[PDB]
C-alpha cells in the first residue's frame, strides 16, 4: 500500500533538462534512492514531508543528507528535483531521482504557510534567517514558507 | 486629544517568549525571539475627531 | 589494489565471505576498510559483509552500513568488488580495498525480496511499505539466506 | 609585480582556478563574509579562503561551520588551491578567490589515499577522521589540486 | 502550519442568483451591504458563503450568518435581485441592496441542519433546541458550503 510502487505519477515533473544555469545539473544524471522518513504516506503526497533531500555519492545510489528536523545551508546544498525511471517511475522510494544543487522544479506538499523545503525526519517547516537568504529586506521563518527558495 | 477620541483595551499585554524548543531553532544553536501583544480598540468618539487635508 | 594482510575474516560473521557470480558496474577506486573512524582497524558492528550492504563515510574510508533505519533498501546500492581478492572478500582490517557500484547479488536473511530495509549488520530484511523503499518490480525466492540479484 | 598585493598592483600573487562543472557546467563566485544583510562601508575581505572548510549558511555569504565525518554526502568544501605566501592569515580582497564544490569538480588535498584535514587560514594538518573530515572519499590517482567530481 | 478559515482569507468564488426559480424585480424593503453584520468596515465574520445568504444581527445591514436559528423570520433568508455579489464575504458590495423573496439559489455554511445556534465564526451547528425551522432543501443532510435551492 501507498504510492511508490510500479510506474507512478509525479510531483516535481519528469525528465527536466536545462532547469538551472550554474546552480543545477542540465544533463540527466539520475540514480536510485535509499529513503529516510517520508511521513504518513510513502514517497510523499502528504502534509508531512513530500520526499526529502538526496545528495550524490559515488555508485548507483544517491541517498539521504539527512538533515533533521529541518536544518538548512544556504546557496547550494542540493535539492531533489524531478525523477527518471528504468523499471519504475515516481519520485523516490527505490526509483530514480534527478537532483540539482538548488535547482528547479521544486514543488513540495504542505498546509498553509510552510511548505518550504522538506528533508526526511521532521514535520513540514521552512528554514529561517541564517539558513537561507537573509539578504535585503525579507521575511522568512518557521511559520512563513512558500514553495521555492527564499 | 488622544485619551478622549479612543481608548486602548488590552486582551493580553506585551510579552517576550523565547524558544529553543521550536523545530527549526533547536537543530541549530539558534534561538528565536518572539515579541507580541494581542490588542483591541475602543472608539469613544469615532463619530467626531476633526481632520483636514490641505487644498493650498 | 588488494592485500593479504591484517585480518582475513569477516568479523561478526554469519556467512562470512561470499562470491557474486554476476558482475556489475565497475567503480574500482581505492579506499580504506577501517570501520567507522579512520585507522580503527576493526570495531563493533563490522557485521556480515562481503558482498553485502555498505555505506561510505566522508573522509577517506568505506565501511559497514552500521545503521538500523533511514536508509531502507530498495533500488541500487553500493557493493564491494569480490573479484579482486581484497582483505577477505569485502571489508576488514585497514589497508586499500577496491569496491564497485551495484549490479551484483546481495544477501537477505529477512523475508525481503521486493521491499527492503537496512540492518546495521548490512544484511537485507522485509519492508512493510509506509516509509520503506521498494526494490524494482523484481522478485526472488525466499528460503532464507538466499542470494538475490538486485 | 612582484609581491603586489597592491600599489597598482596586478599579479596578485595568488591564483585560484574556476574549475567548470561536469554534465552541464556549474559555477559559484567567491563569497564575502557578512552577518545577515549586505555589508556597508565596503564588504570587506572574503569569507572563503583558499584551503579552508567553510559552509554557506546565507545566500551570497559564506561563514564558519565544519563538516563532520561519517556517512558520505556531498560537497560544501570550497577548497581552492593554495597561493604563494599568506597561508596562515587567510586571503584578502584584491587577490584571487573562488568557490569550488557542489555540482562541479573540485580541488583535493593530500597526496596518496593518505589524507587528513584543513585549517581555515590555509594550513594543512594531519588527523584521522573521527569527529570531523574534509574532502571526498579517496580514489585512485588523487593528489593535491586534483579533479574529483563530488 | 497555520490555515485561515472565514474572515476574508477563504475564496468561495461567485455563483449566479438569477439561476433557478422565479426571479422578481427591483424594489425596496431591502438593507445595506457591509463587512460585519452589526460591525463596521474591515471587521466581520464570514461563512463559506459567496453569493446567497446573509442574516441581520443588529441594524438593517447584512453580511453572512449570525441570528438565532430557532426562528428564522424576515421573509425568506433574503436574496439579491439583479446584482450578483462580487465578494466572498457572502454579501458586502458596499451599496444599499434591494432584496427579494422569490425561490432563488443560495449558498449555505456550517455542518449539519440549521436548527441550532450560531458559532461566531459565521456558521450553524446543532444547539439544545431540535426540530426547529430549517433552511432550503429538506429531507437531505446539508453540510458546510452546500448549494440549496430555497
Amino acid at each position: 500500500p501507498y504510492v511508490r510502487l510500479g510506474y507512478e505519477g509525479i510531483l516535481n515533473g519528469a525528465h527536466d533538462i536545462d532547469v538551472a544555469g550554474l546552480n543545477g545539473v542540465e544533463q540527466l544524471a539520475g540514480k536510485f534512492a535509499t529513503i529516510g522518513a517520508n511521513g504518513v504516506k510513502l514517497a510523499g503526497d502528504n502534509g508531512t514531508n513530500a520526499v526529502g533531500l538526496f545528495r550524490e555519492d559515488l555508485g548507483d545510489m544517491v541517498n539521504a543528507s539527512e538533515k533533521a528536523s529541518f536544518y538548512f545551508r544556504g546557496g547550494e546544498y542540493y535539492v531533489n528535483i524531478s525523477r527518471t525511471s528504468l523499471t519504475a517511475a515516481g519520485i523516490a522510494a527505490g526509483d530514480e531521482i534527478t537532483c540539482d544543487a538548488d535547482g528547479k522544479m521544486i514543488k513540495f506538499t504542505g498546509t498553509g504557510k510552510a511548505l518550504g523545503v522538506v528533508t526526511h525526519v521532521g514535520e513540514y517547516r521552512a528554514g529561517n534567517m541564517y539558513e537561507k537568504a537573509t539578504q535585503g529586506v525579507t521575511d522568512t521563518d518557521t511559520f512563513i514558507g512558500f514553495i521555492m527558495y527564499v | 486629544n488622544t485619551v478622549y477620541v479612543l481608548a486602548d483595551p488590552e486582551f493580553v499585554g506585551v510579552m517576550p517568549i523565547r524558544q529553543d524548543i521550536q523545530v527549526i531553532p533547536a537543530d541549530k544553536p539558534e534561538e528565536l525571539r518572539l515579541g507580541w501583544v494581542i490588542y483591541e480598540e475602543l472608539g469613544l468618539a469615532v463619530v467626531n475627531s476633526l481632520a483636514i487635508a490641505k487644498i493650498s
